């Protein structure tokens, strides 16, 4: 639980190749293969979602998420 | 100004050095062409040399005045 | 035991560095290879003990 | 030529500096530019504002008389 | 005798006193090496923000004691250290007075504006912008909602940016304004910081009116292919138009912005209930233009005469911001003929070339 903490570098999920290894494209500029952790979902990620990364390792850490109409019938 | 490699900090001025590609364009005068070497535009050159050699010599007709002066 | 092994033998290589990708273009005699790593250029490597 | 690309932009931000080189000195420091082009229907008329690159001389094409000068 | 040689020495010891100092000064400083510079997405905990370099990547960090977690927020301009990436302080006030600079005597409420040419706008705008600002407490209790903004359309040519830059001067409102060229031309993708900080600089200096030209350069794309290249031109409209509707419209701040292609305009918004009332102008007449030619004619030695009457009536198919040229149009041929006071053979032979030069 410690390296799930701070200072942590962003990417973008791509796509799985195992039940325990994933891979990232980040926004630094490369593509990098890295081994997701566990006690962490997976139903979650396969997509180009926000992801979180340990930043020597390039390792994966944890997940991440994130007009105004005004009328009515009277 | 001049600054460290490692820890960014002002260290020394210096001067603003040109680039050879442009110290290039200073020029010679190998141009040999006066103006009887041209026909015709005889206006055209009239009319450019009252926005260059007078403003170059003889501003003082519109600075005594100080209007609006041309650039270019 | 085997539970404290897991995430013993886990942790230890979360610290382990990351790890390329890239595409063959051709293979070279034995024990080299070539590749392209897809956004930038070439690099000549070998090989594994397994493949 | 509006995008975001960068060879469309690193062109015109060329531009964007000659405009504010002009507009960066006065008619007291004795600099004085000019240009050329084929064409007018074709650039940008932010130069031609008044006070950049006002004085404007169209060259025509020779009457029959100056043809009498440039052959001989 | 031996007293004046001591009495140099306590100039002396003065005279090195002011140089330790400094030589002690700026190793006092070495020390403190640089840092880098970021930007605010969002935020998740005092533990945790998110921050965005100045060179691309988007950080997670953390953050030191000191500072006040309130003042972090969103759209904040950050400082923070190179290996740990830890935030500690923080700059506003992206200074750029080339941009934008006050007008407070414009909060003078008897101010001049005297110029020709126009006289029912000023009049008008006068009622389209004085009374919401003064004493707006009635607009409610009536039940009309006042307009939020203003834009102010016409041909090109025509000197607007002074007029609408006196008017607000006039009527005692703080004035400001900004081209919309080098918060896009200085600053390529980092430019929407500079709005919001245009308004909050403006609304505690309230009372104040904003201007701001060229407007049609937010557009760029205006996603026109819906790339991700183009963020700056998609973004540099969505802040103008969240922060514009923040106002409550309360009647302590409003906004103007003008062009020359209205067709041209980007309607998604600015067109609905934003820039609610479009005005177009118009162009001088067969006296308006001795209102203009009594303005610049008048400020140089001439002759003194009253040509323009018969000058004008020779006169037309004539835009506005030619005039400052068509005196010099002439004063180029005065000094020609090595002269002070000018006659009107330079005026009733300056449009002559005058009336090609709109030809290209
Ligand atoms: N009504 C007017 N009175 C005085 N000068 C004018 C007038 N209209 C245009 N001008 C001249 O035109 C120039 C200003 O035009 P400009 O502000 O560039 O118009 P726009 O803002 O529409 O581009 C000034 O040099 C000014 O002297």
């Amino acid at each position: 639980k410690r390296i799930q903490s701070v200072p942590l570098v962003i990417g973008q999920f791509l796509e799985p190749i195992d039940q325990n290894t994933g891979i990232v494209s980040s926004t630094t500029g490369m593509s990098y293969v890295v081994r997701i952790l566990s006690t962490l979902d997976r139903e979650l990620l396969k997509p180009s979602m926000s992801v979180a990364l340990h930043r020597h390792s390039n390792a994966l850490v944890d997940i991440l998420p994130p007009e105004k109409p005004d009328v009515t019938y009277a | 100004v001049g600054v460290n490699k490692d820890s960014y900090l002002i260290l020394d001025t210096l001067p603003s050095e040109f680039d050879s590609r442009v110290k290039a364009m200073e020029v010679d005068e190998k141009p040999t062409e006066t103006y009887s070497d041209v026909g015709g535009l005889d206006k055209q050159i009239e009319e450019l040399v009252e926005a260059i050699v007078l403003p170059m010599k003889r501003a003082d007709k519109f600075k005594d005045m100080g209007i609006r002066a041309p650039k270019g | 035991n085997d539970k404290v092994r897991f995430i013993k033998d886990e942790l230890r290589l979360l610290q382990e560095p990351g790890s390329y990708v890239g595409e063959v273009i051709k293979i070279v005699s034995d024990k080299k290879v070539l590749v392209k790593v897809q956004p930038e250029g070439k690099y000549i490597v070998d090989v594994a003990k397994d493949i | 030529f509006d995008s975001e690309k960068s060879g469309d932009r690193e062109v015109q931000r060329t531009m964007l500096e000659l405009l504010n080189q002009l507009d960066g000195f006065s008619s007291d420091d004795r600099v004085k530019v000019l240009a050329a082009t084929n064409r007018v229907d074709v650039l940008d008329p932010a130069l031609l504002r008044s006070g950049r690159l006002d004085r404007k001389i169209e060259f025509p094409l020779p009457s029959e008389d100056s043809r009498a000068q440039i052959l001989q | 005798r031996y007293d004046d040689q001591l009495k140099q020495r306590r100039q002396n010891i003065r005279d090195l006193e002011k140089l330790y100092d400094k030589t002690e000064n700026d190793i006092k400083a070495l020390q403190s090496i640089g840092q880098l510079i970021g930007e605010v997405m969002k935020e998740l905990s005092e533990e945790k923000y998110i921050v965005k370099a100045s060179s691309g990547p988007r950080y997670i960090v953390g953050v030191r004691n000191s500072v006040d977690r309130s003042k972090l927020k969103k759209g904040v301009r950050v400082t923070l250290d190179i290996t740990t990436l830890t935030i500690m302080r923080i700059l506003p006030r992206e200074t750029d007075p080339l941009v934008y600079n006050m007008t407070s005597f414009e909060q003078g409420e008897i101010t001049f504006d005297g110029i020709g040419g126009l006289t029912e706008q000023i009049r008008e705008l006068r009622e389209v912008i004085e009374l919401p600002l003064k004493n707006p407490e009635i607009f409610q209790r009536v039940g009309i909602k006042p307009p939020k903004g203003v834009l102010l359309y016409g041909p090109p040519g025509t000197g607007k940016t002074l007029l609408a830059k006196a008017v607000a001067a006039t009527i005692g409102a703080n004035f400001i304004f900004s081209p919309a060229s080098g918060i896009v031309d200085k600053y390529i993708g980092e430019s929407a910081r500079i709005i919001r900080e245009m308004f909050a600089y403006a609304k505690e200096h309230e009372p104040c009116i904003i201007f701001m030209d060229e407007v049609d350069a937010i557009g760029g794309r205006r996603f026109s292919e819906g790339t991700s290249a183009d963020r700056e031109i998609q973004r540099t409209l969505m802040e103008l138009l969240t922060q514009m509707d923040g106002f409550d419209n309360l009647g302590q701040t409003k906004i103007i912005m003008a062009t020359n292609r209205p067709d041209t305009l980007d309607p998604a918004l600015l067109r609905p209930g934003r820039l609610d009332r479009k005005v177009e102008i118009p162009l001088p007449n067969e006296a308006g233009r001795l209102e203009i030619f009594k303005i610049h004619t008048a400020k140089v030695k001439k002759t003194g005469e009253f040509d323009f009457e018969a000058a004008v009536k020779m006169s037309d198919g004539f835009n506005g911001a030619d005039i400052r040229n068509c005196a010099t149009e002439a004063g180029f041929f005065a000094i020609r003929d090595d002269r002070d006071h000018i006659n009107p053979d330079d005026l009733m032979k300056a449009v002559r070339k005058v009336a090609e030069v709109k030809k290209l």
